[PDB]
This record gives C-alpha cells, structure tokens and sequence, in this order.
RNA sequence: GGAACUUUACCAGAUCCGGACAGGGAUUGACAGAUUGAGUGUUCUUUCUCGAUUCCCUGAAUGGUGGUGCAUGGCCGCUUAUGGUCGGUGGAGUGAUUUGUUUGGUUGAUUCCGUCAACGGACGAGAUCCAAGCUGCCCAGUAGAAUUCAGAAUUAUUCGGAAUUCUUCUCUGCGGGAUUCCUUUGUAGCACAAGGUGAAAUUUUGGGCAACAGCAGGUCUGUGAUGCUCCUCAAUGUUCUGGGCGACACGCGCACUACAAUGUCAGUGAGAACAAGAACUACUUGAUCAAAAGAGUGGGGAAACCCCGGAAUCACAUAGACCCACUUGGGACCGAGGAUUGCAAUUAUUGGUCGCGCAACGAGGAAUGUCUCGUAGGCGCAGCUCAUCAAACUGUGCCGAUUACGUCCCU
C-alpha cells in the first residue's frame, strides 16, 4: 500500500512501548517478536504493524517521539 | 445405479429445504429456531431447536407423534427407522427467530409500535447481545407506507464476515388492512477481523 | 376428472385417516395416491382425496397445512369422534395411544 | 488377502479433513497397510441468474458456487478389521462408502 | 368426458414441468435435475448449500 | 420473452363445476341413429345400468396474468461510485440552528500529519472473503517419470510383454511469501520519484460485500406474500378444437455477413481450456462392389468411458489454380429430389445434393459508442434455453498490438 490507517499506528504504538528492548532496525526479526505477543486473525495487518514500528525505533534513536512515552 | 456425486449432494440439499419449510410452517408460534439431523445405519434422526419445548412436545409426545408421521408418510421412510428429538435454546434473548415471533404477537395484539419495539431492544441488549436494530415498515399510520427503526448498540455492514457476527429474521404480519413487514437484526458478541490486541508483557 | 366418490373407497381412505392419524397428498389433479392398510396398497384419484377433505374441514373436522405442494391434514377432537361413530369403534388413532 | 477402497465425499472441507485424519489413527491401531489418503480434484457446481424479479433497470447478474471434496483410502485388511476401523459418530455431512478392489 | 385435459396428459413440452415450490410453469432451472423457479432459487439457495463467493 | 400444440394472458366456437357448507329408486353413466368441426350421451329418439355419492332454490364459499405498484410486503434499479453519515456532554445564539466535521500539506479515500472551544464515540472507507500468479508438508493401481531384461523396424536411433524403483511435471487441506523492506533525489511530520531485492513493487492483479437519506422509479405475470375491488354456472373460473402473438416494397435501437490479393479455392502439418452426461453422453465396426445426411450391430462411463479431449485463428521450400474484374469477391432471393425430431412441420423446425447468383454492396454525410497490458481487436469451444432450432446471454482458452501515463478546454 501507500498510507498506513489509525488501526495499524494505533497498535503499533503500543508494542513500542510494552516491548522496546525486544525490538531493533531490522524488519524481519522485529515481525517474528511481534507475531508472537499480539494476537489478529490477518497477516497482511501483522505485516503493516512490523512495518510501521521499525519506522518509529529509527526516530526514536534520533530524538523523541510524540505520542510515545517509553517512561 | 447408483446416482452420482453432483447428484447426490443435490439431492441431499433440497431435502433440508424442504424440511425446514414445513417445520417452519408448523412450530412458528412455538418459537422454531433451527433444525438439524444426522443419518446413521439405524435410524435418520432429526434434532428441533424450539424455546417452548414442552408445547412442541404435546401431551405424551402427541404433537412431535403427529409431526414424526407427517414426514414418514411425504419421503416414505420405513417405519422405524426416523427419529425426532426436541432441544432447549439456551437463550432466548439472543436467537431473531424467537425474538421476532414475540414482536409479531404483540403487533397482532393492541400494542403501542414504539412500545413493542422499545421492549425488543431493551430485552436482547440487556440478555448480553453486542448490538441491536429492529425495523418495522409498511402502512404503520395513515394510506402511506413508512419505515420506522430502531438502533442501539454497534453493529458491521459490510464484508464477508458480518455474516457470522450478526444474526437477522423477518416475518410478514396480517393487519385488518394491507401487509407489515418486521425485521430484527442482532449481533453476537473468532475475533473481529479487524482488532488487534497486544499481550501485557510479564 | 370427477369428484364423484364412490362410498367403497370413501371408507377405505377414512380407515387410513383414523389408523395412521394423519394424510399427505401431492397437489397435482392428474395422478393418484396410494395408502398401506394392511398389506392393500388401495388407490384413490387425488381429485377425490382432495374433494373428501374439504368437506370435513369446513365443518370443523380437521386441521390443515400446505408447504412445497404437499397438504397436510390432521383430523380434531371433533373430528375424532366423528370418525368412531361412523366406523364404529374405540381406538385411539395412533399417534394418541402410545 | 484383499483390498477394501473406502470413499469420503462431503459439501464441508473441514468435516472431510476431521473424518479422514480419525481414520488413519485408527487403522495405525489395527496395524493396517495403508494406500493413501489421496486429494482427488474438486468439483465447482456453478448457477448464475439475474436478480431482478420483473426484468427492469440494468441487467444485473449473481453466482453460487458449490464445492465438492473427495478422499479416497486403499487399506489391507479383511472384512471383519475394516468393519471395526470405521464404526465411529462420523459428524453429519459426510458419507463413506466401502469398496472390495479387484 | 374422455377429452378432458387430453393434451396434458401428454406431458411432453414447456408447459409439463412446474416449479417444486411455486408450482409455476416459467423460467425453470433444470440444470443438474434442480426443478425450482429463478425467483425460488435466490431465496433458498442457502439451504440448498449455494453462497455467494464472487 | 430462441411462443408450431402447452406456455397464453388475445380472437371464433363447444364443454366441466373445480358453488364447500347450511336451510327447504335422488342420481351417475352407456350401444345404435340423428345434431355436430368431433367413430365428442354435448343434446334429442330408444332402451339399459349404477345406487344416496349428487341433483333444484337461496344464502354463502371457492377461483380468476381480472383492476389499482399513487393502498402495501419483499426484492431489484438509480441518485452514487463517489467519500460520505452521525450521537453525548460542553461553548455561542431569544430562536430556527451552529461547533466538533477548518485552515494548510498528503492519499483513490472525512486516509494520515500539524493547528485549533473542544473532548470523547459510532457506521461507511480500510480490514474481512473468493480466484490467479511463486513456494512447504501430504499423496496416487482414477496423475506421471526414469531404468533394466524379452520382443519388432531402418541401415546408434525409433515402436508396442515382464519388472523394479521414484516424485521434476499433475492432484490439494492447512501453511509460507511483500512490508514502502533497502539506497538515493526533491525536499521542506505525513509522504513522493527513480533504482535494488525479488515469482510478484504499490490498494500486487481481478471480483464479492458495502453507510445515512430519497424516487409517488419497476414489479399485484413468479410465489400457498396481501388491503380494497370486479365477474361468478352456456363464468373474467376450467378444459378441448382452430387461429394469432411471425401480418407490411414505413421509421428507429442492438447484432451477423461483406465489399477481396495482409485474398478466395484445393491439399498437408502442429496443436487448448472451462464444462456436461441416464447412472442420457459417447467409441468402434457395419452400411461400402460406390454421394452426402442417414439407418443398423456389439460394447464403455464420471482425474478410470468419451480422451494421448486431433478447435479455429496459424504454418507450409505446396516449385498447386485464380490476376484487379461486381471476377473463382459476396451469398440474398427462389426451383426440384430426399432424410430426420414430433401426437401434429400447410406461414417452411432443422440438416444434406444439384441449380439460380444479372440482389445490393468497390470502405460508407451530419452525427456517435467502448477502451490503458495478456488489455483492444481477431478466433473458435462448452453451459443455459432444449423432443427439434443460437446471428443471444453466461463462462473458457488461442494469436496479440498502436497511443498516453496529462489536463480542466467539452460533459
Ligand atoms: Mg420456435
Ligand atoms: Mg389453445
Ligand atoms: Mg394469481
Ligand atoms: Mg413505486
Ligand atoms: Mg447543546
Ligand atoms: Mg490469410
Ligand atoms: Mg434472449
Ligand atoms: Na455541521
Ligand atoms: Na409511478
Ligand atoms: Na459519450
Ligand atoms: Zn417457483
């Protein structure tokens, strides 16, 4: 696709934040951490949610984030 | 021989059609909410799914006798080999079979439209349904026609899914003039297919 | 092709009526209708069957259903013990005993 | 000795899936010879009409499609072994029919 | 008499069939020996076991 | 909705009661003759059976492609293929009513991001489902392949008994795979363009489902869905016979065949996919010591028969014919044999043989439809209707391009 919906940046906010020293810049072993703590019943979402959160680790290694709060 | 295979299953399909039509025509006001039945080498035994099961049943079995021999005599099955039992819904606030047939007795009753529909959403929503509508339409006040409905609650439209999710009935209902048709739509709370939800981790 | 019933064959499908309890007949007029009393596989012209029904229904006599062109006819209380008396006996049907 | 052909036909994907996989466990408790299951190609039955009821505004068209499955399994027993292997509460749907191969 | 419904009982024509519910005499599916009306058959075709996939 | 009877609702005639149920020797059939379209007791004359089943008066009831779709239900079409729709509490206004739901960028998208008298929610979009393209497990005596021994042919390579093994191709229930993932540019968070990886690179491709409101849109010819109406015993009910829905040198919409040499005719080669079949479909062999269409005999069936599915475009170094003309282009109209389906081919049911071809037609005025890649166009094949008939519709495969990847000029 082009643009990602609120459904997919939603939850991939949440994953950030409950598992951050799980995650890396790498797509494919983010989408086997993710797969195993969120539950959907499609895996084009699944795909779309690693996606996205790959995205945000990259910023969040620059500055910080709006919306995200590591705490 | 021996029929074929497309034959077979055809054959076999419009049989269950039929059979739902005549027990539909027969345990309506009863409250007929779904049949099934499995074949065996002994028998073909048939499963009703009714919330008044006791006036389905009759006094000694005497209706469930009358309706077990109405079908023995229209497919010529051999005597002793059909077999009807008779099962209990377990709620009745969550089947649009049931709970239309409670909307029609109160229609042909003198009953308030608002008021009658008021009871079927208030019942289903608080029996533990996700959610609801209910839609009456046709000549409900004056020589025009109109569409009166209800909402409440959160309820798909679109997709492949909704057809598990959600659960709708209709019934045609005789006035002193003209026709009224009812509809009631309930969904029943496999996950959405479009929900995520994320574990909380330790 | 006539709804004239001979009384020998108006008996015969009361017989049935009484023992079996209950009658379905294809609604087609051109063809007939079959009944096992006994080992006799008498028929009756399904114009005939349909005549003789009518008759007790409008007096009250039978409840009635139709579904994918099959009737469907069960006889009342009323009926019940109408058909004792006309074929003098003190049965009871079949599906009603046991 | 002799070959007994067993064929499994429903309108469900699942029932025939749940069907077939009981009866390989219970043929590896007779310590039966096996042939198969084999995955013979399935039929699509297809009807299209128009959905209008009087033949008004744009000529508009649906399909309904059936499916058909089919299994088969070869085994190496006597009559008295297949009868046994088989005589189980097969879910409604499905229908297993009991061939002697030549 | 011995006419009555003579051409009938031929039974050979578009006028020998009837539906299986409506008992009516026009636009019939026989396609694998089916026998229902086109109006019939969208209404039970659920029962029967036909969906609607594409 | 491809109507020979039926379908049939229309026209000319003859029947039946299919007016239940109640109130106050009945009656049903029949030989011969006449009436009649009728070797139809329809009615008449003559008799003869059958036996309370129905017959005659009334009320009532039943039936009716009878009526109003502007009395209704249900279903379908369109508005509308777009991105729309709406609460609660709060602020503003005497009020109808407003805010949220805007202003900027972005997206097919009220899709996302920042700003903000709002904040919270809901449906629609997206997600979900089906099919195609790549791949894992399982699997075959209803799919295939390789190898070794017997056989047979040409002068190593070909063809058609017994064996072993084995899944590259075929079959399919659940899985894997693609996510703007990686690099760079324009850059001023959301994103875009080119390239990489790759079977597939942007909603991957093609479909299905689709909100809120409305139309006096269509249907009472689907239905044992109906209000209200109409007729109701030589009847608008029902059956039978015959005719019509097919009539015309008129007008209009949508198709098929052509106007030829990038061709027509006569040969020869290689070579699909989706389907359907009584449980009717179809092979082989006769007919054949002489047209075709036909007839007739034995057998075989549902990944096992049809079937190694012998389609047509297409190809040919075929040392074949024709040569620019209304001509071997085109095949309308008409004549005379003969066979097949059907109870019934006279308004041709359809197919095959010879003849007619002197019927327009030589590329089509003003106007006008659809279309962006396995697409347009061209080519055939199945299904449906079906006893017989596809210039139609619903699907499938085969050969396979030109142009643009833009804008708001017309709508
Ligand atoms: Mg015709
Ligand atoms: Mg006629
Ligand atoms: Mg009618
Ligand atoms: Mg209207
Ligand atoms: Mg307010
Ligand atoms: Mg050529
Ligand atoms: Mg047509
Ligand atoms: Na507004
Ligand atoms: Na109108
Ligand atoms: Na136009
Ligand atoms: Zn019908």
């Amino acid at each position: 696709g082009k643009i990602r919906t609120k459904t997919v940046k939603r939850a991939s906010r949440q994953v950030v934040e409950k598992y951050y020293s799980k995650l890396n810049f790498d797509f494919y072993q983010n989408k086997r951490v993710i797969m195993d703590v969120t539950i959907a019943e499609s895996k084009k979402l699944k795909n779309k949610i690693a996606g996205y959160t790959t995205h945000i680790m990259k910023r969040l290694a620059r500055g910080p984030v709006r919306g995200i709060s590591l705490k | 021989g021996p029929l074929s295979k497309k034959r077979m299953i055809i054959r076999d399909g419009v049989f269950y059609a039929e059979l739902f039509e005549f027990l539909k025509r027969e345990l309506a006001e009863e409250g007929f909410s779904g049949v099934s039945y499995h074949v065996t080498t002994l028998r073909t035994e048939i499963v009703i799914k009714a919330t008044k099961t006791r006036e389905v049943l009759g006094v000694n079995g005497r209706r469930i006798r009358e309706l077990t021999a109405c079908i023995q005599q229209r497919f010529n099955y051999k005597e002793g080999k059909l077999q009807l039992y008779v099962e209990r819904v377990e709620v009745r606030g969550l089947s649009a079979m049931a709970q239309v047939e409670s909307l029609r007795f109160k229609l042909l009753s003198n009953l308030q439209v608002r008021r009658a529909a008021m009871g079927i959403i208030r019942y289903v929503m608080e029996s533990g349904a996700k959610g609801c509508e209910v839609t009456v339409g046709g000549k409900i006040k004056g020589q025009r026609a109109k569409s009166m409905t209800f909402r409440d609650g959160y309820m798909i439209k679109s997709g492949t899914a909704h057809k598990s999710f959600v659960d709708s009935a209709c019934r045609h209902c005789y006035m002193r003039a003209g026709c009224i048709g009812v509809k009631v739509k309930i969904m029943l709370p496999e996950p959405l297919p479009d929900v995520i939800t994320v574990i909380e981790p330790k | 092709m006539s709804t004239y019933v001979p009384k020998p064959s108006r008996d015969n499908v009361y017989r049935f009526f009484f023992t079996e309890g209950v009658i379905a007949c294809k609604k087609d007029r051109m063809g007939t209708w079959t009944g096992t009393l006994g080992g006799n596989t008498f028929t009756v012209p399904c114009i005939q069957v349909m005549q003789l029904m009518r008759s007790l229904k409008s007096r009250n006599l039978i409840k009635e259903q139709y579904a994918w062109r099959h009737y469907y006819w069960t006889l009342n209380d009323e009926g019940i013990a109408y058909m004792r008396s006309y074929l003098h006996l003190a049965p009871s049907a079949m599906p009603n005993t046991q | 000795g002799q070959t007994v052909r067993l064929t499994i036909t429903s309108r469900n994907a699942k029932a025939v899936e749940s069907v077939t996989s009981q009866l390989l466990t219970r043929a590896r408790d007779e310590k039966v010879t096996i042939h198969g299951p084999v995955r013979l190609p399935t039929r699509t039955l297809k009807i299209t009409t128009r959905k209008t009821p009087c033949g008004n505004g744009t000529n508009t068209w649906d399909t309904f499609e059936l499916k058909i499955y089919k299994r088969i399994i070869d085994l190496h027993a006597p009559t008295e072994q297949v009868k046994k292997i088989t005589s189980f509460t097969m879910e409604s749907g499905v229908d297993v029919s009991i061939t002697i191969l030549d | 008499l011995d006419q009555w419904r003579s051409r009938q009982k031929i039974g050979m024509g578009k006028g020998a069939r009837c539906c299986v519910i409506c008992s009516n005499q026009k636009a019939l599916i026989r396609k694998y020996e089916l026998n229902v009306c086109r109006q019939c058959f969208r209404e039970n075709a659920e029962h029967i076991g036909f969906t609607k996939l594409r």
